[PDB]
């Protein structure tokens, strides 16, 4: 799920290391 | 304090210490080779193997190398396979493995490591809490919820489990149920509870049930550094950006974008109406639990700075028009989308995730009465063919009490004080 309008996800960004 | 040396490792402690001293002095390449030789000479030593893994971990940091880190993640696992590994070392190694897997975005790998940890240490509540975070990070709120239920059945006052249980309830729209868990969890002060996400959702759940304590929690969250202010509660911020609920076009500097939207508003309107009439399935209902009631749907042309090619087949002239403005089409923390809202709609007060965008609204079909939008303490209405601009990182709220539909076009832009360097490097949202 994406944080488009709100802040409902546990994290709004993806993890891709360095 | 932790016992890291099994019986054999005590007998080689002089060599193990020498290698670790190299790592602590920052001579990472020498330390890697020293531990590799110890692993060669003593292939069954858990401490030599953990030393190797830690040096690879540090080397990945130094080189900023995902591949070097993947090596470290494997060596941390090798530690756990060796005979006679001390319990403290086994936990440290697998916990770091999981942590680094999450850093790389290997969420399913981390989950497997965390499941193994809980199986190995069935009485360690903190590891069950970490397992719940693993599920949250992969989007599995159902399994996360079962994990925190299990923790709370053994340690009912674990504050970490309470705030995460409350977060999940809130996300499932169990608003009243979520409040005591979020509130008691923050009040516990347990490690991991002093977190902007829990202040954010506690205040929001309170607001939705009409509890006036909400702004006391926003004030505390501001005082503890989680929010830029009581009004502006976004959690993904660049500090210091000009903070203002309502913006004029001239203040944004995007006057060419605004002129194009206003001069060409009817074509944007007409393609939106054509999709409403002939391709209505492209409008997707709002799906972030932001409605008290009513019908609200959005047809998205760009998200995260990426054009939706199929959506743009539905509004080709609008997509062609907007392609000339990378301040919005490249806003990787914003969207470009039509937004239709029907009578009987109330959008809960909420805030967007980031202060890194401003949000433009172009009026397309605006009933003469009944529609308005509040941002912070100030309420406005739309006009057909005119752009409004607000910072949606401020709390905002919308009502639709007209007698027919209301259509707008939403265009996000990078905050104008963000440099090109910042716009290229910020993670997408
Ligand atoms: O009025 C609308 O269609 C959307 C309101 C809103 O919450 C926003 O634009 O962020
Ligand atoms: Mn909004």
């Amino acid at each position: 799920g994406k944080c488009k309008d709100g802040l409902g996800e546990y994290t709004c960004t993806s993890l891709e290391g360095f | 304090k932790p016992k890291l040396l099994n019986k054999f490792d005590k007998t080689i402690k002089a060599e193990l210490d020498a290698a670790e001293k190299l790592r602590k002095r920052g001579k990472i390449e020498e330390a890697v080779n020293a531990f590799k030789e110890l692993v060669r000479k003593y292939p069954q030593s858990p401490r030599a193997r953990y030393g190797k893994a830690q040096c690879e971990d540090d080397l990945a940091e130094k080189r900023r190398s995902n591949e070097v880190l993947r090596g470290a993640i494997e060596t941390y696992q090798e530690v756990a396979s060796l005979p006679d590994v001390p319990a403290d070392l086994l936990k440290l190694s697998l916990k770091r493995r999981s942590d680094r897997q999450q850093f790389l975005g290997h969420m399913r790998g981390s989950l497997l490591t965390l499941q193994r940890l809980v199986q190995l240490f069935p009485n360690d509540t903190s590891l069950k809490n970490d397992l719940g975070v693993g599920y949250l990070l992969i989007g599995d709120n159902d399994n996360a919820k079962k994990v925190y239920e299990e923790v709370l059945s053994v340690t009912p006052n674990d504050g970490f489990a309470k705030v995460h249980y409350g977060f999940i309830l809130k996300a499932q729209n169990k608003i009243a149920e979520s409040i005591p868990y979020l509130k008691e969890g923050i009040e516990s002060g347990d490690p991991g509870t002093d977190d902007g996400r829990f202040y954010f959702h506690l205040g929001d759940a309170m607001q939705r049930v009409g509890n006036k304590e909400a702004y006391k929690w926003y004030e505390l969250g501001h005082k503890r550094g989680h929010f830029a202010s009581v009004w502006q509660r976004s959690l993904y911020n660049v500090n210091g950006l000009k903070a203002q609920p309502w913006w004029t076009p001239k203040e944004t500097g995007y006057t060419e974008l605004v002129k194009s939207l206003e001069r060409n508003w009817k074509l944007i309107r007409d393609e939106g109406l054509a999709v409403m009439d002939k391709a209505k399935g492209l409008f997707l209902p709002e799906d972030e639990n932001l409605r008290e009631k009513g019908d609200w749907s959005q047809f998205t042309l760009w998200q995260q700075g990426r054009r939706n090619e199929n959506a743009c087949k539905g509004a080709p002239k609008t997509c062609t028009l907007l392609e000339k403005f990378p301040e919005t089409t490249g806003c990787r923390r914003g969207q470009i989308k039509y937004s239709i809202m029907h009578p009987g709609t109330h959008v809960w007060p909420h805030t967007g995730p980031t202060n890194c965008r401003l949000r433009m609204h172009l009026g397309l079909v605006i009933p003469k009465e009944g529609c308005k939008i509040r941002c912070a303490n100030e309420t406005k209405t739309w006009e057909e063919g005119k752009v409004l601009i607000f910072d949606d990182s401020f709390e905002h709220e919308v009502w639709q009490d007209a007698s027919s539909f209301r259509l707008i076009f939403i265009v996000d832009v990078w905050h104008p004080e963000l440099t090109p360097q910042q716009r290229r490097s910020l993670p997408a949202i």
